[PDB]
């Protein structure tokens, strides 16, 4: 009853040479587990634009004269670099989850947190208010969408059951 | 400044100036390749649409 | 041999001959298409022979393969010459 | 099949052998894709699924903007030129 | 992150004015250089050619769709980096290579299309992505509208792309017809021994490749390349090549094709003989990329060509893009400029180009010798790995044709530098304002891959084996 | 070796400004700190591909 | 000292033909449906198609 | 009740008879009328199949926008065309006569499996066999056809109505990409 997956799904199928919590992680799991040097990443691309155009700039200026561009560029630069730190923040911190990079303090976290609310009688991942044929239609589009960042942004939001884990 | 241009074989290929785009070159029938007269020369436009 | 052998046929074997054999090759692929400066209509003509010349070529190959060669030779021979 | 075939053949055909305008062109064009849709159409109802469908009402919608490009492709020939020739672009 | 990038630029282009386009683009081309630089990352999701499939069925992303992603942008990088930056600051070079205002929405629009046929897995993905792709180069070629033989090119184009947009619906259309899915793993290599699909699947990869200038049809592809202004063309040779040609050579729908075979050699032998007499520049240089989008359905005929084509395909995307950026900086010290959208149309113009300066020949010298395979530079080891799976795999004579090919078209690489070092009789003495910097730099990163790829061959072999096995 | 590695790629880096230089008609030192930014750039290329080349090894490696 | 520098660089490169052997045949080695496909959905099997569904469909 | 039977084989001749008054007429528009005559013969074939919902798409959509469209360019422009004279148009007629029988025989070729080349043909037309129409009782709801198209665009193939955007997208930006001349 809105929890049974009733598909079939590999079991623990490791991605890299660490073990995998998740194959696809919720988008407020992605935002909870982040490291501070993801959040480093973030800053590192909302100075890396505004400061590329200038520096651009200063290679060879638009009108023969080396001007600052205006503060209508500096404010889409800020807005387009805190995309690109998006993206490379939700592409790092859902690599962690795949056990493609390095693994430890995650899977601790994950213990711990599904540890905490099978203590706490709820479902191991949450109640979608969603029939259980569109979370598993819902979770095949969602299904490792972090694979072409590069064309366009896909996102779960759905809190189906299945993610690659042991029992359910 | 060279007397016969060559053109990947042996071959003499026109030597174009401004003075292949005139009245009288205009509609001589040929392949799309070889030929002069563009359609949009400055002295061909003539100011169109105007 | 310096006159009728070592320039006058090996030559004609090597860069004088090629020479002459791609030129009028050459000429030939290019004037494909020379006249009917409706360039639309010259092209669309085009697309419908070259997927009708195949649908024939492989009907006529997968009964015997040996009466293709012959039309493929007369196609380089109309094409290029 | 008939259908769908003699649309797309004929409608073919019709776009070959044209030296007269520009638009019988692109109406034997859109005739060609209505031809491939009879053909699609009744695929999807003899197999008993939608998904034939599916691509009909993909390619309905790429008919449609597909002639919203072209004459907006035309109208950018006819601006500098001054009237569209017979025999062709 | 393209459409990230679409949508937020095309409210920002709606609203900025005529004068502001040339830094919305140099703002795109570094937002895309920031997304090569900071997402790259992404080479550790396959270690051993792991495969996704994508939004349901859908998408396949790969490692050899991975790496055609990776190239796209980093080319349009390049490109961008031309209509972002003045060559020279006078009267003429701003007249001159003017960007519209929707050109760069327009761009963005195409890598969209084009990567959505790499990454693509369902036969609606491919019809959607060709026809996305298709309509953005109707576009890229019409927005010059004020230019005779643009509008007629674009004219052109379109119905000859309308036909072959057909006849591929035709042949997915019969495909469903024959089996009912849609995808093209439900052949699993069963169907197709007690199936007859070979008229099918070469309907599906003829309807593709005469979009790109397969050989009885090339007739019309030339013309619309010599039709356009020289910035929009290096960009529409390049982007819809390979974006089918990894499209066809990442699914291989087409094994032991006789016609696939055929075509290959009658291209080989109509680009190569065709590019000779020939006085146009453009013209030359779109036999070139003939010739060389006919070493491709060779490896298209092929089972496992992805050394051999990924290789090729960014070798040839490297001298592409090099050499018209050596004819767009050689269009300033010619004598005669006509035709403001087309600057330099003729192979005669450049005459002389040594005395004026030497090292832009030398730069054009070691392109040219890179087209036509010379041992120590990039372009080599290409042909050098088309050869290694041509005679893998049986294909003698093709592979004779191959090389009887190569022969007859470095005669017109040729005759690019028989050109360009001769006297000339007026040199150049101090001219007064210098090229764009980082436009200069651009081009001299391009040599220097180009002449010192050879170098790296063996990591790449390392990579590449740990990366796709 | 990691080292001649990086100088090897910094020397590809010098040459692509100096060529950059000489296509402009400059002289061979112009502004002889951008020799600096292009070592250091292509440098960090040598970083890059040296990296994923030891890990493509490991990976190796580990297979047996 | 001379002839063992030899066996070296010999044993260097057969240990190279060896490794293209290796990887020449581990390209042609059929994959799995997880390897080669979706890693999770790891069945082939469909279950497509569930409103009006009828019971005995399955086989 | 036997002459509601021959109902399809009369739309098959009918669009016959109508892509050669397509292809045959004096006016441009004469044509594109013609033409919208072939877009209502299709409808009444579709819905003839069991497909009323489409063939009213095909009169919203295709009689609907692109007809309007056609009507419009052919109006407010003037175009030149030639008559359908035979000392232009009869030196078409040996390659059309070979084209026809070539196009449609191979356009009737791929609906079969066989290896004979012979047997491929005579399965398009070996088929008068009337197919049997059990009642199932399983479906409950009338989903009919349009629900399920969007059931699958929203749910199986959300990403092709999503690409659709921008495709709708750039048919908009692309008239005003040319069309406008901006200052
Ligand atoms: C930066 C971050 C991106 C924006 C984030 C805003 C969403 C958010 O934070 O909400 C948290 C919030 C957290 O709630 P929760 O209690 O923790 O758990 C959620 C429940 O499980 C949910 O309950 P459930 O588990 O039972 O599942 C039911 C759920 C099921 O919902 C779904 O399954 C939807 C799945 C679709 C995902 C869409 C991905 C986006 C695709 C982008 C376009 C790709 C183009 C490709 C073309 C080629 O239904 C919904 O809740 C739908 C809510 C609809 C609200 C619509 C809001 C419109 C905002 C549009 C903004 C667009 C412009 C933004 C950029 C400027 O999530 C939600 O409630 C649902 C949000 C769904 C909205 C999707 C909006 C997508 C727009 C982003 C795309 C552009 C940026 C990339
Ligand atoms: C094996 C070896 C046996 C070789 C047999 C033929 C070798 C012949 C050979 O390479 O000289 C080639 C001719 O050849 C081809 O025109 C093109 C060379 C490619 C021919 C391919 C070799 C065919 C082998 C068939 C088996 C030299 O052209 P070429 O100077 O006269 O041609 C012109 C002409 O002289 C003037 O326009 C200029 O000098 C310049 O434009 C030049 O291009
Ligand atoms: C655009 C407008 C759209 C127009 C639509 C109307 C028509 C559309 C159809 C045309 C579509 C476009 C046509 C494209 C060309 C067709 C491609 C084509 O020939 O495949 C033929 C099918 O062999 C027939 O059985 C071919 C026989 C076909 C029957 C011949 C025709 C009968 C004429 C009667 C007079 C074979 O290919 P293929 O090289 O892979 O086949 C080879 C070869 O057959 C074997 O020997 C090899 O061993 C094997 O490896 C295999 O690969
Ligand atoms: C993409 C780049 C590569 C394309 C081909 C790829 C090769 C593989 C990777 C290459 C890695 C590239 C790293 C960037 C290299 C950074 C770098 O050296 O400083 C730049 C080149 O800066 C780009 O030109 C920046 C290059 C283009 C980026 C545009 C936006 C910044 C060197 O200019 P430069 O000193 O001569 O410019 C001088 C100098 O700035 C002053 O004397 C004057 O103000 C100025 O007028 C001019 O004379
Ligand atoms: C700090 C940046 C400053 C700004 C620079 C902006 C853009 C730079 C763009 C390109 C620079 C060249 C990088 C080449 C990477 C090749 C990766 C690869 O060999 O691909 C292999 C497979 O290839 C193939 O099948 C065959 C390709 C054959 C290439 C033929 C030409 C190569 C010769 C020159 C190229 C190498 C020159 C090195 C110069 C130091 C897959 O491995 P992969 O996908 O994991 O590698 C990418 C990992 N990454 C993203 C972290 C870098």
């Amino acid at each position: 009853s809105s929890s049974t997956p009733l598909v079939k799904t590999s079991v623990n199928y490791s991605y890299g040479d660490y073990p995998l919590i998740d194959a696809d992680p919720h988008f407020k799991r992605v935002v909870g587990y982040m490291r501070p040097s993801d959040y480093g990443v973030i800053g590192l691309a909302t100075a890396a634009l505004p400061a590329g155009i200038c520096f651009a700039e200063w290679l060879d200026p638009v009108k023969g004269k080396f001007a600052r561009p205006s503060v209508k560029f500096l404010r889409v630069a800020t807005m387009l670099g805190f995309a690109v730190g998006f993206g490379a923040a939700y592409a790092r911190s859902s690599l962690r989850f795949f056990g493609v990079t390095e693994n430890a303090r995650e899977y601790k976290k994950d213990e711990a947190q599904m540890a905490a609310r099978k203590a706490a009688g709820l479902e191991p991942y949450g109640t979608s208010s969603l029939t259980p044929e569109l979370q598993e239609i819902a979770a095949k589009n969602s299904a490792h969408s972090i694979a072409g960042l590069f064309i366009f942004p896909w996102f779960n939001f759905v809190n189906h059951p299945y993610h690659g884990r042991e029992q359910k | 400044q060279d007397p016969i241009p060559s053109g990947a074989l042996g071959q003499k290929v026109p030597h174009v100036d401004e003075s292949h785009q005139d009245l009288l070159f205009r509609t001589s029938h040929m392949v799309e390749d070889l030929e002069t007269y563009d359609e949009d020369s400055p002295i061909n436009t003539s100011d169109a649409n105007t | 041999i310096a006159h009728h052998v070592d320039k006058g046929s090996l030559y004609r074997l090597g860069p004088v001959g090629i020479n002459r054999l791609l030129n009028k090759a050459s000429y030939n692929v290019i004037n494909l298409s020379s006249n009917t400066r409706s360039s639309l209509s010259m092209n669309s003509m085009l697309i419908l022979i070259t997927i009708v010349s195949l649908l024939l070529l492989v009907l006529v190959m997968n009964v015997n393969f040996i009466i293709v060669i012959p039309v493929l030779i007369s196609i380089l021979y109309i094409l290029f010459s | 099949m008939f259908i769908g075939t003699i649309i797309l053949v004929l409608s073919f055909l019709g776009f070959v052998f044209n030296r007269r305008n520009i638009i019988l062109a692109f109406i034997c064009l859109e005739t060609m894709l209505l031809g491939i849709n009879l053909i699609l159409l009744r695929n999807s109802v003899l197999f008993d699924d939608i998904s034939g469908s599916l691509f009909a009402i993909v390619i309905i919608i790429l008919a449609g903007v597909e002639s919203a490009i072209g004459l907006s492709l035309l109208v950018s020939y006819y601006r500098l030129r001054g009237v569209i020739n017979s025999y062709g672009i | 992150m393209l459409i990230l990038a679409i949508i937020s630029l095309i409210t920002f282009v709606s609203m900025s004015k005529l004068s502001d386009n040339r830094a919305i683009i140099r703002l795109i081309n570094i937002y895309l250089i920031l997304v090569l630089v900071l997402d790259s990352f992404l080479y550790l999701l396959f270690l051993n050619n792991q495969t996704y499939t994508v939004m349901g069925e859908l998408l396949i992303f790969n490692s050899f769709t991975f790496y055609i992603d990776m190239l796209i942008y980093f080319i349009m990088i390049v490109i961008s980096s031309l209509y972002g930056y003045n060559l020279y600051n006078n009267n003429l070079y701003k007249t001159l290579f003017e960007p519209k205002k929707e050109l760069i929405i327009l761009f963005l629009i195409n890598i969209l299309g084009a990567l959505l046929i790499v990454h693509s897995n369902d036969f609606i993905t491919l019809f959607v992505a060709i026809e996305l792709q298709s309509y953005s180069i109707y576009l890229i070629t019409a927005i010059y509208n004020s230019s005779y033989k643009a509008s007629k090119a674009s004219m052109l184009y379109f119905f000859m792309g309308g036909i072959l947009s057909i006849l591929i619906a035709y042949s997915i259309n019969t495909y469903y017809s024959v089996l009912n899915s849609y995808t093209l793993h439900s052949l699993d290599s069963l169907i197709i021994n007690t199936l007859d699909l070979n008229l099918i699947l070469i309907a599906l990869s003829l309807g593709l490749l005469f979009k790109i200038g397969i050989a009885p049809l090339h007739k019309w592809l030339i013309s619309i390349y010599e039709n356009t202004p020289i910035l929009i063309t290096i960009y529409i040779s390049l982007i819809p090549k390979i974006s089918i040609l990894s499209y066809l050579v990442l699914s291989n729908i087409s094994i032991n094709s006789l016609v696939i075979s055929i075509l290959a050699i009658l291209t080989l032998l109509v680009g190569s003989v065709g590019g000779l007499l020939q006085i146009k520049i453009k013209r030359l240089l779109a036999f070139s990329g003939l010739t060389n989008a006919g070493y491709m359905m060779l490896l298209l005929l092929l089972n496992n060509n992805e050394f051999s084509y990924l290789y090729y395909i960014t070798q040839y995307s490297i001298s592409h893009l090099a050499i018209f950026m050596i004819i767009i900086f050689s269009i300033y010290y010619i004598n005669y400029i006509n035709n403001q959208y087309n600057p330099i149309i003729y192979v005669n113009q450049l005459k002389g180009l040594i005395h004026d300066n030497a090292y832009l020949v030398l730069s054009m010298a070691i392109v040219v010798f890179s087209f036509i395979g010379i041992p120590p530079l990039l372009g080599f080891f290409g042909k050098l790995n088309i050869l290694m799976s041509i005679l893998n795999n049986g294909y003698y004579f093709i592979s004779i044709v191959l090389i009887v090919a190569s022969l007859i078209s470095a005669l017109y690489y040729l005759y690019l530098l028989n050109v360009s070092i001769q006297d000339k009789n007026n040199i150049l003495i101090n001219s007064n304002e210098t090229v764009s910097s980082v436009l200069s730099y651009i081009l001299s990163s391009l040599i220097i891959l180009i002449t010192f790829g050879f170098i790296y061959n063996s990591l790449i072999i390392d990579i590449f084996n740990v990366y796709f096995n | 070796a990691l080292f001649t590695s990086l100088v090897g790629a910094s020397g590809l880096g010098f040459a692509t400004k100096f060529l950059s230089n000489k296509i402009r008609l400059k002289p061979a030192g112009y502004y002889p700190l951008g020799y600096v930014f292009s070592g250091v750039a292509w440098a960090g290329l040598g970083l890059v591909l040296h990296n994923v080349h030891q890990h493509s090894l490991e990976v190796l490696e580990k297979k047996k | 000292d001379i002839l063992n520098e030899e066996a070296k660089i010999v044993q260097a490169l057969n240990n190279q033909r060896e490794l293209t052997i290796k990887m020449h045949e581990l390209k042609r080695e059929e994959k799995d449906y997880a390897h080669s496909y979706s890693p999770l959905f790891s069945d082939p099997v469909p279950q497509g198609g569930s409103i009006g569904k009828a019971p005995g469909s399955s086989r | 009740m036997y002459l509601t039977y021959y109902f399809i084989e009369i739309t098959i001749f009918l669009a016959i008879l109508c892509t050669i008054f397509i292809i045959s007429a004096k006016n441009p528009m004469v044509s594109i009328l013609y033409m919208i005559a072939l877009f209502v013969i299709a409808a009444m074939y579709l819905y003839l199949i069991g497909l009323g919902i489409f063939s009213l798409l095909y009169i919203m959509i295709y009689i609907g926008a692109i007809a309007v469209l056609f009507l419009f360019i052919i109006t407010l422009l003037d175009i030149n065309s030639t008559e359908l004279s035979v000392k232009s148009n009869i030196r078409d007629l040996p390659l059309v006569l070979i084209s026809l029988i070539v196009l449609t025989i191979s356009g009737l070729m791929i609906y079969s499996n066989d290896s004979i080349l012979i047997n491929k043909l005579l399965e398009a037309f070996g088929n008068d066999y009337n197919t049997i129409i059990t009642q199932d009782w399983f479906n409950i709801e009338n989903t009919t056809l349009l629900t399920t198209i969007g059931n699958v665009l929203l749910t199986n193939n959300a990403f092709i109505l999503l690409v659709l955007a921008i495709v709708l997208l750039l048919g908009i930006i692309g008239p005003i990409s040319i069309t406008m001349k901006h200052k």
